């Protein structure tokens, strides 16, 4: 049903996140984190972080692209690995899968829970609040504030990337 | 943290049954710790070896924490006095030598009671005193 | 003066894109503080109210505040609507 | 790396890590340490030898991992506590979660691992910003959350960096494996008086700096890695080994020494917190590290070792290099004892 | 760790404005011109108390207000009030552009028939100070009493018994 | 609701257009059909071999492009406060340091491709 | 009824789609002093249904040395995002109206080169793999501006909402304030849909056809939608963000004339370019955009941010 | 705790599980670098959206405009991994165990 | 911070934004606006150590406020409440919660 | 043209706003009302 909808968003978020983390071929990993990115996207969507998910979702894209450019360029091998070829992602594939399994059963059929922290499954609609924003958008007005309170923000983020391209020059100069 | 805090409420010698048995776990508690790393950094080069590491590392853990138990046990009741280093003196470092046994060199058990039946004597009076090797920041 | 105007035309000419960009990007970092609405643009984008003008309790000795939103005391935009 | 960008390629190392110190926001705390962490990978191969790409990866996963694990221990925080000061955390987790990351950055814990490892492929004037100018950022957070650290926490993982430091250093033959591991150790010694008082751990960190500055500024000078070649230093250089076996001795710790002091105060003030046991039981693993000090300068300056002959062509010329400042380290790192009570400058 | 305090059903009973949003809107700025006394007596109470249930009577004479200004909207501009409401609901955001023909025939008709000035732009929006004869809200926030601050540092700096006092250190 | 009833609409048709597509004509499969075409001859053999293109440097500054441009992003809203003054000198921050840091991508060779 | 809608948003498109086959023949022929397919029914207007039927009935090609499931993923991914990034538009009243609009619009169109991307990997091949990477390095240097352009032009319409762009265009063209950026979006909308001088990643004289070498039947036939459903739409969302047309709030029939007449001028303009430029190459392709397309966005943005600042002339907001 | 906040603070641990714990592709690995930034922005974005704290709003872009430049430098290492050693697995780069 | 330059020279760079109840654009107020406020004037140079006793009744009020963890009990504990007897079938809810 | 046309545009937004704020007070002297009162009907069915 519609009603545990980010429930369920949440949910192959991380069973992409497994696919990819258990090492498949690069590219296959990077179809492994995209359909995480994109449903990602559907969760802070949801709680209203319009900006916020179309963002990660825009870059990540472009971050993701540029990925595999490089994987086919010199990462690549002449056979390449899949999700079931290999025993070894096979199993880490099979791990991933069933630790989500049997743990969102424990916190859904007793909604309790202890590990690392105490947590009430019953539903994420519950701590949304009666607010309204007026005509304007928090998501989007605080981040616009970047610009008249993040000065330092600004310069240090900006600084960084100067350099970020200094790098990036620096150590691919190949003598 | 719970089961050498299950080790310390059970009186020494006394309730041995009770008492080796938590002297079994935090000793073999710890093989699965050492052999752990054991794989990590030293690699291994199949799984039917791989437990066998384990095997010997956790053979060895629980046999010197059993030991270790039962013989400062005898001594804690036939002398009517646990509060008393000898207890694991003799308690402790025999399980040094079968460690030794353990690893077949009784030349390395002979350096075992020196070492071992030490260290074991030294958690007694910090038993007995207020001695405490992680103190906290009080000043 | 010769050189700097040889140096412009030797652009101009091997190159009308990065001139183009340069001068136009040049300009947009400097009129900014000459142009005279600039101003009057924070004054726009403080005189549109997003949130609501609270009330503020009474107790004398308060002229320049009006007691209803039609008095001809209080801040007025008149500038604005010729604007 | 081109000589001028070359100057900003470390300018941002120490604004990225000066970030760290001054600010009081923990995203920017987050921010400055990839400042830091983004620059120090080029310089790590400015000589650019596969040794020395080899050495800044492994460099690379270990210091971004452990800025991972340092960016969630700021938001359980955040998500616990809805603040960004730089305060003790108020969810247990989120603070060991933060020490375990921290300790990465630092080469404390069986982390250490990658500290020697590095240090080998980058070169000797890289080394002598990484073991220096590198721990200066994750030592000013652990002040800074110094209130609500696990004390036995930080005591085990301080216990294990002095055990496994000085031990390894007992089987190296390259200097700068032998320093990194000496360095190790040092790690510890800071970092076991971190929860009962900061003042010392920052005394500690300046001993440690200014003698490891000296330290590689006799190795520069020497032009050596490894023990046969700065075996050979004894014949063109005798001063230089001269002088190193006296910082060596203050690498044990061994008074009048300054190297004594770190010791000798975190010893004094741990006792005022009723730990003993743990004091003694650090001065004892010391020897470790003063032992392979002693074999280091057994082959530096007691013994005289077999020269060459066309050395004596380095006689005719000399060090056109200086850099300025290893005659005020030597001094500073060797006879500062009498000068005990302006630790308390520092409080 | 104590009540919730909520004023019982009969308390909140009271007939509200019926009508729709464009409605609404369309007369908007005559509503606040019109009727500004309840609503800002109203919510300077909300800012001030900041608890509803402190300010439920303030509310009933807000919708009694807005029903009288509605009532003689009715009585007498009738017809030009309902081409202006229509008109502006049927675009999709009740945009006042699409309306200025029939807002002049409204604004004109409350002008001679109930006597109403039209609100120049930025005129309704002007703050206002309100006359209310409630109290001050001592205690808002409900705040308890704060921690004394620490013992404060006086006399003046002299020089340290026997110096440094450390180790050996004589001075 | 209507976005993912939207999404939903659109990859049912086109798994249907597939389905008909892959199912429908009469499949007749010989293996050399199935080969790889080589333009006419046969595939040297690899094609997954890495394939070492010469614009490797243009492609990481293309990611610390897009991580800028979505810092210029909130402008249309960050034109709606009241301190322009502030948000004008630090918006042409970024494209003064984006065309710096091009400028020096560009000088430094760069942009050029590898050969 | 909101199903409705969505069938008719996307059959009405799809014919669309399949007529601009046959009005691309034509209108190439005719600017090649041919005459394009007239036998096919009258005036060849029966064509793209003859193609229709023969594609979707022909033997649908599996390569051995292919990725099967990766095979098929990436003719899906191509037509459900060239489907549902037209669903934003603001045809009269945009059926989703959301506003970000436009970020939607990048999203899934930097979505979109997934599918060439995966195709080229799954096909096995050396033309395969050749074309999928210069789809990188076409696509690679053009989120970059294409974003500044959106962003320049956008920044004086008030947010990022499509509806409110009439509202903003409602006396003037955007063109009138912004040709210089139109130009450069135009041509990078030509680029991104790789139409006309930048068609490198197909490339028929120089690599067969590219990613879609080994794509036949429908499988095929799905990426001629999606390469040809992003022309239409790429064109409308020119068409609104620089010519749009006037909006009667009571007859939607005024503007949707309007607008789909824009659509078809650009629209042909795309085929007027494709028939008479040569072909770029993909290194000059890069080079003419980062060394001479970029430097002049920033400036251009730059200009774009002073500009509203200087005049008091910023936009609202809500 | 909801189970929003639960389920995305496990997806980070087993994002850890993914890194640290190696395979035969460095690639791989600075793939689940990038993957892990997945979490902590859609972790941070779900707190201040939830607490309407409007400043600290910037700070998921900020944490994610870092986020890619781990991954910029990180290809950067992996292009001279290939050029010096042609391929991308972790075992050719041992030289430096002396 | 370590090394306050902050203070010393007068210029905010990140207190803006270390809480949550400063000043917000256009005064957009967070969740837990007041008890932030009361919260942070309780133990404000006091002292950190005579904070976490005194400064405490008041804290978990905010920090319930954050996360809603035993309000969320609460509704748990009604929620499990309903299925347990409306299965059994004693009661049904008031039309008010239906329509 | 633009320049001329925007400003225009802010005009109608303060317009706009002007009329929000106006008939704000009635729609905060709602919500309290029905806040209250959904809070009292589970309160008063908690008691059952
Ligand atoms: C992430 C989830 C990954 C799941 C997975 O195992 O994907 C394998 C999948 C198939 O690998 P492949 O390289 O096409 O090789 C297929 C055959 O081994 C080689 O080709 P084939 O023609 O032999 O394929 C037929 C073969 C294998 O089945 C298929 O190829 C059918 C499609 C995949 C089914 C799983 O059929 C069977 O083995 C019997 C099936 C009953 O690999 C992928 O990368 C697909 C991931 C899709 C994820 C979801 C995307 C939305
Ligand atoms: C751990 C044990 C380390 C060895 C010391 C204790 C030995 C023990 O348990 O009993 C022997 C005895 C037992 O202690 P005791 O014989 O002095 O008796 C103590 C009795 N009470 C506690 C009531 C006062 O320990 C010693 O003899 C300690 C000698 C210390 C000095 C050794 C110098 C060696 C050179
Ligand atoms: C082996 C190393 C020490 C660890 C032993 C683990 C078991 C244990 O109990 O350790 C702590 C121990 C006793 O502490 P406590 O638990 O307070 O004793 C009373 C009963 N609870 O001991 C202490 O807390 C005090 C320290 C005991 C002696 C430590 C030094 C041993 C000898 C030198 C190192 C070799
Ligand atoms: C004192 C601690 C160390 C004591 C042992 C030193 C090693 C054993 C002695 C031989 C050292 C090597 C050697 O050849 O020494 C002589 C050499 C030349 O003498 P020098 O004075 O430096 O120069 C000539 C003009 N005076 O001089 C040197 O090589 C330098 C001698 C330095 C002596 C220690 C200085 C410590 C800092 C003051």
């Amino acid at each position: 049903m519609t009603m545990y909808i980010a429930f369920i968003l949440s949910t192959i978020f991380v069973i992409g996140f497994v696919g990819f983390s258990s090492k498949p071929s690069p590219i296959y990993g990077g179809l492994g984190l995209i359909v995480s990115g994109g449903v990602g996207c559907g969760i802070v969507l949801n709680f209203g972080g319009s900006f916020l998910g179309l963002m990660v979702f825009l870059i990540y894209l472009g971050g993701m692209l540029v990925v595999f450019g490089y994987t086919t360029a010199m990462a690549t091998e002449m056979y390449p690995e899949v999700w079931v070829s290999n025993k070894t992602v096979f199993g880490a594939f099979v791990s991933g899968l069933m630790m989500e399994f049997c743990m969102v059963y424990y916190a859904l059929k007793e909604e309790e829970v202890e590990i690392i922290f105490k947590f009430n499954g019953l539903g994420d609609w519950v701590i949304y609040d009666t607010g309204d924003s007026g005509f304007f958008s928090e998501e989007a007005m605080g981040i616009a504030a970047l610009y008249s309170y993040g000065t330092w923000l600004v310069i240090v983020t900006g600084w960084s990337l100067l350099i970020g391209v200094v790098v990036i020059m620096e150590i691919t100069r190949g003598n | 943290k719970t089961l050498l805090h299950k080790y310390s409420d059970i009186p020494e010698g006394t309730e041995c049954h009770r008492k080796a048995y938590a002297s079994t776990s935090i000793g073999g508690a710890t093989g699965l710790i050492v052999s752990a790393y054991s794989i990590a950094l030293k690699p291994p080069a199949s799984f039917l070896e791989g437990v066998a590491r384990t095997g010997r590392y956790t053979f060895t853990s629980a046999a010197i924490g059993a030991i270790f138990g039962l013989t400062s046990c005898i001594s804690a009741q036939v002398r009517e006095k646990p509060d008393d280093p000898l207890n694991y003196f003799i308690g402790g470092c025999a399980g040094g030598l079968t460690l030794g046994a353990r690893t077949r060199s009784y030349g390395i058990g002979a350096a075992a009671c020196a070492y071992m039946g030490l260290t074991a004597a030294l958690v007694k009076m910090g038993q007995l005193e207020g001695w405490q090797v992680f103190a906290e920041p009080k000043v | 003066a010769g050189r700097i105007a040889s140096f412009l035309k030797n652009a101009w000419a091997k190159e009308p894109v990065l001139v183009a960009s340069f001068a136009i990007g040049g300009l947009a970092i400097i009129l900014p503080s000459l142009s005279p609405y600039t101003n009057y643009a924070i004054r726009i984008n403080r005189a549109t109210p997003y949130n609501y003008p609270v009330p503020l309790r009474d107790d004398g000795n308060m002229p320049d505040v009006p007691s209803h939103p039609q008095d001809p005391q209080g801040p007025s935009l008149e500038w604005l609507k010729n604007l | 790396m081109n000589p001028i960008i070359y100057t900003t390629l470390i300018m941002t190392v120490m604004s990225g890590t000066m970030l760290v110190m001054i600010s009081s926001h923990w995203l920017l705390i987050w921010i400055g340490f990839e400042m830091n962490l983004l620059a120090m990978i080029p310089v790590l191969m400015k000589n650019f030898n596969p040794r020395a790409t080899e050495a800044a990866t492994k460099y690379f996963l270990t210091q971004a991992t452990a800025s991972m694990m340092l960016m969630m221990a700021i938001i359980i925080n955040l998500l616990y506590s809805g603040q960004w000061t730089i305060t003790k955390m108020f969810n247990p987790v989120a603070m060991t979660m933060m020490t375990m990351a921290l300790a990465m950055k630092l080469g404390l814990s069986p982390f250490h691992f990658w500290v020697p490892e590095v240090t080998q492929g980058i070169s000797l004037q890289a080394g002598l910003l990484l073991l220096t100018w590198q721990k200066l950022a994750p030592l000013s957070v652990l002040c800074q959350i110094s209130q609500s650290i696990n004390p036995n926490l930080m005591l085990t993982m301080a216990m294990l960096s002095i055990l496994i430091g000085g031990w390894g250093g007992l089987n190296q033959t390259q200097l700068r494996k032998i320093m990194a591991y000496s360095s190790i150790a040092h790690m510890g010694w800071m970092t076991a008086v971190l929860p009962y008082n900061t003042t010392m751990t920052i005394l500690n960190l300046l001993i440690y700096i200014t003698m490891t500055l000296a330290m590689f500024m006799l190795l520069i000078h020497s032009s050596a890695t490894t023990t046969l070649s700065l075996s050979h230093t004894w014949n063109k250089m005798p001063v230089i080994t001269s002088l190193m076996m006296v910082t060596l001795l203050s690498m044990g710790g061994l008074p009048p020494l300054s190297g004594f002091m770190p010791k000798w105060m975190i010893i004094q003030e741990m006792t005022k917190n009723e730990s003993i046991i743990m004091p003694t039981l650090m001065a004892m693993t010391a020897l470790l590290n003063l032992y392979f000090y002693m074999r280091l300068a057994y082959s530096s300056s007691l013994t005289m070792f077999p020269s060459t002959n066309n050395m004596k062509m380095k006689w005719q010329f000399e060090h056109t290099k200086q850099m300025k400042l290893l005659p005020t380290m030597i001094v500073l790192s060797t006879l500062v004892l009498p000068m005990t009570p302006a630790l308390s400058s520092l409080n | 760790p104590g009540i919730v305090e909520l004023p019982t059903l009969e308390d909140l009973k009271v007939q509200e404005v019926k009508v729709s949003s464009s409605v609404l809107k369309a007369a908007a700025h005559h509503y606040g011109a019109q009727c500004d006394k309840p609503n800002k007596e109203f919510m300077l109470c909300r800012w001030e108390e900041k608890d509803p249930r402190r300010c439920l009577e303030e509310g009933k004479l807000v919708n009694q207000c807005a029903l009288d200004f509605f009532r003689q909207i009715k009585r007498h501009c009738a017809e030009p009030f309902t081409e202006y409401w229509t008109c502006i609901d049927y675009s999709g955001l009740q945009l006042f552009r699409h309306c200025r023909k029939q807002q002049a025939k409204f604004d004109e008709c409350v002008l001679d028939k109930l006597g109403w000035v039209r609100p120049d732009l930025g005129e309704l929006s002007k703050v206002t100070k309100v006359k209310t004869d409630r109290p001050l809200p001592e205690n808002p926030y409900h705040s308890r009493a704060r921690p004394e601050p620490n013992p404060e540092a006086e006399g003046d700096l002299k020089p340290a018994k026997h110096g440094s006092r450390l180790f050996f250190w004589t001075m | 609701m209507n976005i993912m009833l939207t999404l939903l609409t659109n990859v049912t048709l086109a798994s249907l257009l597939v389905l008909i597509a892959f199912w429908l004509p009469q499949l007749n499969a010989y293996s050399e059909k199935t080969s790889p075409y080589e333009c006419g001859f046969d595939p040297m053999g690899s094609a997954r071999l890495p394939f070492s293109m010469k614009f490797f440097l243009v492609a990481i500054t293309f990611l610390l492009f897009d991580l800028e441009i979505a810092l210029l992003l909130p402008l249309p809203w960050a034109s709606q406060t009241n301190n322009l003054k502030t948000m004008l000198t630090m918006a042409l921050f970024l494209l003064i340091l984006l065309a710096a840091s091009l400028a020096y991508e560009w000088t430094q060779k760069g942009l050029e491709w590898a050969e | 009824m909101f199903m409705i809608n969505i069938l008719s948003l996307i059959i009405p498109i799809l014919l669309a789609v399949a007529f601009l086959t046959l009005v691309e023949r034509k209108v190439l022929g005719y600017m090649q002093l041919r005459k394009g397919p007239n036998v096919v029914g009258p005036y060849g207007l029966l064509q793209p249904i003859a193609d229709a039927l023969k594609l979707v009935t022909k033997e649908p090609l599996r390569p051995g040395t292919s990725s099967i499931s990766m095979f098929i993923i990436a003719p899906i991914l191509g037509l459900s995002l060239a489907l549902t990034m037209w669903v934003p538009l603001p045809m009269p009243y945009p059926l989703i109206n959301m506003n970000l609009g436009v970020l939607f619009m990048l999203a899934m169109s930097s979505l979109a080169v997934y599918s060439i991307l995966w195709s080229g990997w799954a096909s096995n091949s050396k033309y395969a793999l050749i074309g999928a990477l210069r789809a990188v390095a076409q696509t690679i240097s053009y989120e970059v501006t294409l974003a500044i352009i959106l962003l320049s032009v956008l920044l004086m319409n008030g947010s990022y909402t499509l509806s409110t762009l009439i509202t903003t265009q409602e006396h003037i063209w955007m063109i009138f304030t912004s040709w210089p950026l139109a130009m450069m979006w135009f041509i990078s909308t030509l680029a991104e849909t790789n139409r006309a001088p930048f068609d490198l990643t197909e490339g028929e004289s120089e690599l067969v056809s590219g990613f879609n070498v080994e794509y036949a039947a429908g499988p095929f036939a799905m990426f001629f939608m999606a390469e040809y459903a992003n022309i239409i739409m790429m064109n409308a969302f020119t068409a609104i963000l620089f010519l749009g047309a006037s909006h009667d709030p009571h007859t939607p029939e005024l503007y949707t004339i309007n607008f789909v007449l824009k659509t078809l001028a650009l629209t042909i303009t795309f085929l007027w370019i494709r028939a008479s430029y040569p072909r770029f190459r993909y290194d000059q392709l890069m080079h003419l955009l980062w060394k001479s397309f970029l430097p002049l966005t920033l400036a251009l943005c730059m200009w774009h941010i002073s500009l509203p600042i200087m005049t008091a002339s910023i936009p609202p907001q809500s | 705790m909801p189970l929003v906040y639960m389920n995305i603070i496990m997806a980070f641990a087993i994002a850890l599980a993914g890194l640290l714990m190696y395979r035969s592709h460095l690639m791989s690995s600075l793939l689940c670098l990038e993957g892990m930034m997945l979490s902590l922005f859609i972790m941070s974005t779900l707190i201040i959206l939830n607490t309407h704290f409007t400043l600290a709003n910037m700070m998921p872009i900020i944490l994610l405009v870092f986020a890619a430049c781990e991954a910029a430098l990180g290809l950067s290492l992996l292009v001279m991994v290939s050029n010096t050693y042609g391929t991308d697995y972790v075992q050719n780069l041992n030289l430096l165990q002396c | 911070p370590f090394f306050d330059v902050q203070k010393r020279l007068g210029l905010d760079l990140d207190r803006w934004m270390t809480i949550q109840s400063a000043e917000q654009p256009h005064k957009i107020p967070g969740r837990c606006h007041a008890f932030e406020k009361e919260w942070i004037e309780c133990a404000h140079g006091i002292g950190g150590i005579r904070a976490e006793k005194e400064c405490k009744i008041e804290f978990d009020d905010f920090v319930e406020c954050l996360l809603r963890q035993k309000t969320m009990k609460r509704l748990s504990a009604i929620k499990r409440q309903r299925d347990k007897l409306i299965k059994e079938g004693k009661y049904t809810p008031p039309p008010h919660h239906l329509g | 043209s633009m320049m001329k046309w925007n400003r225009e545009r802010r005009r109608l937004q303060i317009e706009d706003f002007e009329a929000r704020i106006a008939l704000m007070p009635l729609f905060q002297a709602e919500k309290d009302r029905r806040v209250l009162q959904m809070l009292r009907e589970n309160l008063e069915e908690e008691a059952i």
